[PDB]
RNA sequence: GCUUGAGUCUCGUAGAGGGGGGUAGAAUUCCAGGUGUAGCGGUGAAAUGCGUAGAGAUCUGGAGGAAUACCGGUGGCGAAGGCGGCCCCCUGGACGAAGACUGACGCUCAGGUGCGAAAGCGUGGGGAGCAAACAGGAUUAGAUACCCUGGUAGUCCACGCCGUAAACGAUGUCGACUUGGAGGUUGUGCCCUUGAGGCGUGGCUUCCGGAGCUAACGCGUUAAGUCGACCGCCUGGGGAGUA
């Protein structure tokens, strides 16, 4: 979320945006509220990763 | 964990937002992932540690 | 819930022997037993045993001839929901002969074989085969 | 969900010796107990459906071991109810 | 008789009114013959998140053993009481000493 | 009469089980203000819409309603419906460890009764966001749509109606019996606690898989296997869950 990044280096350095907020809860609630249907998606999500 | 009070065993479960880490990460048990966070929420309310990294 | 023990026996029995289990153990009762008895007797397991005084145990010893078992089908026949009663001259044959009936007549516990002879009728517990 | 003390003193009271925990007697007076208590809990809150099918169950409960008693010894019915207070 | 963890937070300002607090709190549940197994003073401390605006903020920890009545009293009263930003009391199961 | 079925008692354990009251932070909308200036917003592209009465953007202080990110999980609880911030009060069930009481007090159940998602109805309240209706803007041959800008009921509370859902595991309840494997969950006994463990012994659950069963798909110790007790129900499609 947040970076110092004191002296030497121009590069961004936040990857930490990749970790955690951007298109991750705000891809989610973005839009089609879902409700009980989630339920179905993170059985996949299961499903899945079971192997 | 065993207390809500231990803000010192507590801030390591929690990343620099202050959100509660998974327990697929901490290698956590069950039954103490849930003793943790109902930790994490009590030491919350009692502005023991922040919600958010807003503040 | 334990309504019918009988069948609970025909059963332990055709289970554990599908399962080539060779021992079986249950609650006893005088019923019980006088039908072990008679599967012992007419020869569709090795021998029982009860084993117990204040809560008693059926215990049965099953035969196995070739690879298969000795007994090709266990059946209750009367039962709580519907009993039976053939006389003496209804009484059935099983298997055209082969393999038997058990029935209960007012002289004890008996085969269709023995009832036959016996003159008499009864309540036809279950065929064995 | 009733005192260890009052459930132990309607024992005593109903049964033999403590101890005499599952008396006939001292189930129906244990579960009446408790019954009663019950109905100032869905007096308010009256929504309460779920805890509902707790209390409706001890009725059906000692509404049962009530009859089984009466079968047994009437004597021991009779005195029971008069003593609990119910039938009307 | 039920423990309860307990502890509140009074405003900087009506610090000194914290004394007489515990002291009032303590009447109140020895009061009613309930024992008070623990009591710790964390006075001013920096809080987490600023809340009613205003960092800082002075701290009670106290645990207690007392009827669900005082306790009651309690909750409400720090609701009367607007010098305490915050309270919660809280589970139970034993006394408890020293720790924090 | 018996004690194993079933009950009761002691102690604990886990839990979004139920009902009530409090309370928190993040966001949105809105009101007031600082700064700031001509666009914002929206789409596939647009337009309606919003902004020079200063919008959007940013900062600050408020108000209100609604739902509770992370934890979070083939995790958990309940009879089904369904139940997710946190705290207290009230309360139901479940489970486990010891023994102790009761002594077949049980199982099932037409009729009956209770419960029962969402939408819907009645009275008051409440109303941020969403959104049937409806209005506008597009798209299209047409567009009573899908898309966009709005937006009422409703979605929220109390009280009371309604009684239905693909209300599904499309699998009635209970009981006994029948090879295994890898997990998740949650109790409890023991072990140099000498390990973050070692071996056991329960309840629950996910995935495979054996006999067996099956039209096949598949199920498979949580059976759709082997058996019993009781209940509900089916009897070609349409007509009709209608008259
Ligand atoms: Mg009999
Ligand atoms: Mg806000
Ligand atoms: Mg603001
Ligand atoms: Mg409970
Ligand atoms: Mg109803
Ligand atoms: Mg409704
Ligand atoms: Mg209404
Ligand atoms: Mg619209
Ligand atoms: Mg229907
Ligand atoms: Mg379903
Ligand atoms: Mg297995
Ligand atoms: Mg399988
Ligand atoms: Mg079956
Ligand atoms: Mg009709």
């Amino acid at each position: 979320i947040k970076v110092r990044e004191n002296e030497p280096f121009d590069v961004a350095l936040r990857r930490f945006k990749r970790s955690c907020e951007k298109a991750g809860v705000l891809a989610e609630v973005r839009r089609r509220e879902f409700y009980e249907k989630p339920t179905t998606e993170r059985k996949r999500a299961k499903a899945s990763a079971v192997k | 964990e065993i207390d809500y009070k231990d803000i010192a065993t507590l801030k390591n479960y929690i990343t620099e937002s202050g959100k509660i880490v998974p327990s697929r990460i901490t290698g956590t048990r069950a039954k103490y992932q849930r003793q943790l966070a109902r930790a994490i929420k009590r030491a919350r309310y009692l502005s023991l540690l922040p919600y958010t990294d807003r503040h | 819930s334990m309504q019918d023990p009988i069948a609970d026996m025909l059963t332990r029995i055709r289970n554990g022997q599908a399962a080539n289990k060779a021992a079986v153990t249950m609650p006893s009762s005088k019923l019980k037993v006088a039908i072990a008895n008679v599967l012992k007797e007419e020869g569709f397991i090795e021998d029982f045993k009860v084993e117990g005084d204040t809560k008693p145990e059926l215990e049965l010893t099953l035969k196995y001839f070739q690879g298969k078992a000795v007994v090709e089908s266990i059946q209750r026949v009367s039962r709580p929901g519907l009993r039976i009663y053939k006389r003496k001259d209804e009484l059935p044959k099983v298997m055209a002969g082969l393999g038997i009936a058990v029935v209960s007549t007012s002289k004890g516990v008996m085969t269709d074989r023995a009832a036959r002879q016996a003159g008499l009728g009864g309540e036809i517990i279950c065929y064995v085969a | 969900s009733l005192s260890t003390e009052a459930t132990a003193k309607i024992v005593s009271e109903f049964g033999r010796d403590a101890n005499d925990t599952g008396s006939t007697e001292v189930q129906v007076a244990l579960l009446t107990a408790q019954i009663n208590h019950l109905q100032g809990h869905f007096a308010e809150h009256k929504k309460d459906h779920h805890s509902r099918r707790g209390l409706l169950r001890m009725v059906s409960q000692r509404r049962k071991l009530l009859d089984y008693l009466k079968r047994k010894d009437v004597a021991r019915y009779t005195q029971l109810i008069e003593r609990l207070g119910l039938r009307r | 008789m039920r423990h309860y963890e307990i502890v509140f937070m009074v405003h900087p300002d009506q610090s000194e009114q914290v004394p007489g607090m515990i002291e009032r709190y303590t009447a109140a549940i020895t009061g009613a013959e309930g024992k008070i197994h623990r009591l710790e003073d964390w006075g001013r401390r920096q809080l987490a998140y600023p809340i009613n605006k205003l960092h800082k903020a002075h701290y009670v920890l106290m645990n207690v053993e007392a009827p669900q009545e005082v306790i009651d009293e309690l909750e409400t009263t720090f609701r009367f009481n607007d010098a305490v930003i915050r309270s919660m009391v809280m589970r139970t199961k034993h006394a408890v000493t020293e720790a924090s």
